[PDB]
């Protein structure tokens, strides 16, 4: 069935009028509170919410009101504040009860500054889901290119009895996957002024796992057949076998298996957990699953081989 | 504030205050600033926020007379992680001393996740004492500090001189490390440790060292604390 | 005044200088410690270098005389039959890395390989006892190898180490520092001026305007 | 790097080159070379002690240190020149008939330069 | 005959009053334009123009008028490429024909020495030769204290019809030069921080030509009689021995020769060199060039020598 089924759209360009401009996005969330008002779960994206900002700054230079910041009118946050606490899982009005739920989607855009942009700052204190853009990685063309040290979800908490419903062991795991990911930055940030000689086999295991996670766990290109879309019980069992890799590699070299060698004899092993990634989620969660389990274990059972 | 301060200085009572996300409170401070005429001063803030921030901390101590006394514990969120923006730097001047949060210590998995070292208490020496919490606090504190400190910088020297050229200082210091970062410092969001408590674990933590090693603290206190 | 990386002034600039200079910073910690450790451990093995050479010349001349009493025994002089004698190493150095403070030194083992003995049948018991001896003064002389070669190679690394340092400190830190303070106190001081004195000057056309009007 | 035996370059004594050679020595088979290159005092030139170090230290390429047997008195200004790199040869002064005060050597004199 | 009298003077002290300076340059530029609609080819000389866009700024904010950069009026730019473009060769008009020429010449004065004010910006999109100066070469007694890095003519490839019909090895002798000044600034802004060691020799030639170029090529004293104008002839000479001497050094060199040992045996050849720049011009064309070909035939003989 076409998405347009499902969807309406809003097409304001940038020929269109600054009122226009302004008055685009609050045209789409009224429609998508009225399909919430149905008890309809709906997504809003409202691309280019900072040419919406610019909107507002048109406008008030226009009225000659004093502004804030470096040109935005102060009331930005206020009003920002307004239109994103316009969403929220919600409580129909009238009978019989329903429970609808509006998820606004705002794409902000740099403007040469990356977070020094009042409208970034504003959502910052405002959005509770924030997923900031990693220039550098865009220079490096890895996709997608969001920072994972700037970028927050205090959804996480909230997201635990869900969690623990049907991935108990998923909170844990994205704990010990940022862990992990932060450990490596710093690392990396203190070894490429000195050089990787003085690392021992931990931080090595470290560097090279959040190598093989930036390679073949957050990036995806999002145009294959597989991967396009990652359902959340491929992404939990990708995210306990790079778990499992972490910590086997971290328990083999606890005892005398120098890491060096141990990369060479597990080899397969890394290509296997860095080609999990290439399973066709189209097949149905319960062979792919039954493909991870077999994954694991082909992992736990090699390394318990090598460590001896 | 005008609550506590009712309170503590009408009703004697000891009144804690918690503000939450000064932020916020100075961000609308921008927006009605800018609501009337009036001309920007740094980073967009108003010029007087100095003052307003006064008059709002001030509203805090004790007084003579009244038995009363209010705390005063605001919270803000830093925009760009920088003590240079106005709201903290501000705040930093008015208030007494600070606590941080820090990013990395709440990206680890440790919870509350209060960085020690850059966080101090301008006046920690008047809760200190003998009837006024225990005898052994500060030299305690003041030793876990310093261990602490050591642990955070041989961690750091770990990547350049490796785990074996560190001093037998810095392999028990990386020990007292984990263990305070993963039992002392991480407390449960529900777990209520009392200060005697806390001073019960921060011994047992910081007993990993002989009572030679331990130099922030007096003789007189090793000789009544650390053998229990 | 000091120096400047001829770059344009702005406040994404700034924040690239000011994590720089966070940078240089903690380089500067860090490679100081590391030297520091790096001449404490040179130091160690200068002094294990001067009296590892001063008993040289005690066990070299023990050696010497060792020779001399295979000499005497043996009557005639044994030094070209030896020299001659020679088919294969008997006595070989192993040459492996060390990691001295995190530097991949690299020292001298030996192989004593007993099934050689080439020069080790001729001549009487004298010879097999003089081989003895001067086979320890060998192994002592290849300690005494190993630690020079290490001692030059950490001189080395400790010069190229505390040249970088001082460098850095002294231009790349002295000139980041002026380079951040320029950025600061001229260019974003003056373009907050201009635009105080723009808006200053709004607000004087907008009051006189609404003074008359009113 | 390759691992080889000690060279031995001993112009001030040949005793010394004979008792490092009782020690161990070896001789290239094919290429009919030989470690040992003991030359007599007085007899073997100066140029031919430097050739003979340049053919060690600069030609021959292992992992192996070289005595001098105190015979780089004359040729100190060599020793220097190829001290400059630990590899693949590594300088050494064992005390020959003549004893080899620590003044004359190259890698002390450098360790006391940096005192 | 005396130099007066093919030059008129238009003059402002700072005291005098500075509306008059616009009036002055003015004035110069119709004078110009008028001795251009002879025939002649004059070249008209502004002493600072940024003294008439200070002049300039002042006046707008006495009338209050709304600041550009740092207070300048808005038209500076503006008023700057109108008075620069009355320069040019040109066909007078009226007859008989002739052909005439204006060639503006104008220094601006950067506040602090900084060259990112709008006047030398404006100027800079202007102007098609840009000769900018160095105050740390001057406070060292170097003059012209010229820039070569960010100094640039975009007459260069109009003016190769003129170099071959004169001196066809020009073009090709100043791009060498302006190859081994670039090269030598690069080598130099590491070796301050990797020192002077671990440099090969073609490098230390490189960098000792042109220490060499910088302070006896570049450099003119001005102020002696041999430095006071150096002709055309005088100074392609110059080039074609500064660069025949570093072609002989570099093919010495790469010929098995080591450039440590090689300077001191040809010092005297280097001298000889360095003190090129001492032979009067007042000497005539014929002997000047006499002796440059002397010079380069012992030169090339002293090399051939060295080589051995």
């Amino acid at each position: 069935e076409p998405i347009m089924k499902r969807t309406t759209l809003v097409a304001n360009t940038s020929n269109m009028p600054v009122a226009a401009r302004e008055a685009s996005i609050y045209t789409g969330i009224t429609l998508a509170e009225y399909f919430r008002d149905q008890g309809k779960n709906v997504s809003m994206i409202a691309d280019s919410s900072s040419r919406w900002a610019e909107a507002l700054r048109e406008i008030s230079g226009r009225l000659g009101e004093m502004p804030a910041d470096q040109g935005f009118p102060a009331y930005l946050g206020a009003k920002l504040a307004s239109f994103y606490e316009r969403a929220g899982k919600a409580v129909a009005l009238g009978s019989p009860d329903r429970t609808g739920s509006v998820s606004i989607v705002a794409a902000v855009s740099p403007a040469g500054g990356d977070f020094s942009d009042p409208v970034t700052t504003a959502t910052l204190g405002i959005t509770q889901v924030f997923w900031g853009l990693d220039k550098k990685l865009a220079q490096r063309k890895h996709f997608p290119s969001i920072n994972t040290s700037v970028s927050y979800s205090k959804y996480t908490n909230v997201l635990n009895k869900f969690y623990d419903s049907n991935y108990p062991e998923f909170p844990v795991l994205r704990d010990r996957m940022k862990e992990i990911l932060s450990n490596a930055e710093e690392l990396e940030q203190v070894v490429q002024l000195v050089g990787k000689s003085a690392l021992s086999d931990s931080d090595k295991i470290t560097l090279d796992v959040a190598t093989l996670i930036k390679e073949d766990f957050l990036q995806q290109n999002g145009y294959s057949t597989y991967d396009a879309f990652c359902p959340i019980w491929k992404t939990f069992d990708m995210m306990r076998a790079f778990i499992s890799y972490h910590d086997e590699a971290q328990k083999a070299v606890a005892n005398g298996a120098n890491w060096s060698k141990l990369a060479d004899s597990t080899g397969d092993v890394k290509h296997a957990v860095s080609s999990s990634k290439f399973f066709e989620p189209s097949r149905g969660e319960k062979e792919v699953h039954g493909e991870f389990e077999k994954l694991l274990s082909t992992m736990q059972e090699r390394f318990a081989e090598s460590t001896d | 504030l005008t609550t506590a301060e009712y309170l503590a200085y009408q009703t004697e009572r000891h009144v804690l205050t918690i503000l939450t996300d000064m932020s916020s409170y100075a961000d609308a401070l921008r927006e009605v600033s800018a609501a009337r005429e009036e001309v920007p001063g740094r980073r967009g803030y108003p010029g007087y926020m100095y003052t307003d921030l006064s008059t709002i901390y001030e509203r805090a101590g004790r007084v003579e007379g009244r038995n009363g006394s209010i705390t005063q514990i605001p919270i803000l969120t830093m925009p760009n992680d920088d003590i240079t923006h106005p709201i903290p730097d501000l705040t930093g001047y008015i208030t007494e001393g600070q606590i941080f949060v820090d990013r990395q210590l709440h990206n680890k998995g440790i919870y509350p996740p209060i960085n020690v070292l850059p966080s101090l208490s301008r006046l920690m020496k008047s809760a200190i004492g003998e009837g006024m919490t225990r005898k052994d606090h500060g030299d305690v504190s003041n030793q876990l500090y310093a261990k602490y400190a050591i642990g955070k910088d041989a961690a750091a020297m770990k990547a350049v001189v490796g785990e074996e050229a560190l001093s037998i200082e810095d392999k028990l210091s990386l020990e007292f490390l984990e263990k305070f970062e993963k039992t002392f410092i991480t407390q449960g969001a529900y777990e209520d440790r009392t200060v005697f408590e806390s001073l019960d674990q921060a011994w047992s933590l910081l007993r990993i060292y002989p009572k030679e090693m331990l130099n922030r603290i007096s003789p007189k206190i090793l000789d009544e604390f650390y053998d229990r | 005044s000091g120096n400047r990386e001829q770059v344009f002034p702005t406040r994404m600039t700034l924040g690239l200088m000011k994590t720089k200079l966070k940078g240089a910073n903690q380089g500067y910690s860090l490679l100081k410690r590391k030297s520091e450790a790096l001449t404490k451990r040179f130091r160690d093995i200068t002094k294990r270098i001067d009296d590892a050479k001063q008993k040289m010349g005690r066990v070299m001349q023990t050696a010497a005389f060792s020779l001399a009493e295979v000499s005497y025994a043996t009557g005639e002089n044994i030094g070209y039959q030896v020299q001659e004698s020679v088919s294969t190493a008997r006595f070989k150095v192993r040459a492996r890395q060390e990691n001295v403070s995190g530097v991949y030194l690299s020292q001298f083992e030996s192989y004593i390989d007993p099934e050689i003995n080439d020069f080790r049948l001729t001549g009487l018991g004298r010879g097999g006892q003089q081989v003895q001896r001067a086979k320890e003064i060998y192994s002592r002389a290849v300690e005494t190898l190993v630690e020079l070669a290490s001692l030059q190679t950490a001189f080395i690394i400790l010069d190229e180490v505390i040249k970088v340092t001082n460098r850095r400190v002294n231009a790349i830190e002295h000139v980041i520092i002026p380079r951040t303070e320029n950025t600061i106190a001229y260019i974003n001081s003056e373009l907050d001026e201009l635009d105080r004195e723009e808006f200053y000057r709004l607000k004087k056309v907008q009051e006189k305007k609404q003074n008359e009007t009113a | 790097a390759e691992k080889r035996t000690l060279i031995a370059v001993i112009a001030d004594e040949d005793t010394t080159t004979g008792l490092l050679l009782a020690g161990i020595g070896q001789i290239t088979p094919e290429t009919q070379e030989k470690n040992f290159f003991v030359y007599q005092e007085g007899k073997t030139t100066k140029e031919e002690i430097t050739d003979k170090f340049n053919h060690f230290t600069e030609e021959r390429d292992d992992i192996a240190i070289l005595l001098i047997n105190q015979h780089i008195a004359e040729n100190i200004r060599a020793r220097v020149d190829s001290f400059t790199n630990a590899f693949p040869a590594i300088l050494e002064i064992p005390s020959k008939d003549h004893p080899y005060d620590p003044e004359k050597d190259s890698v002390l004199k450098r360790v006391r330069k940096l005192f």
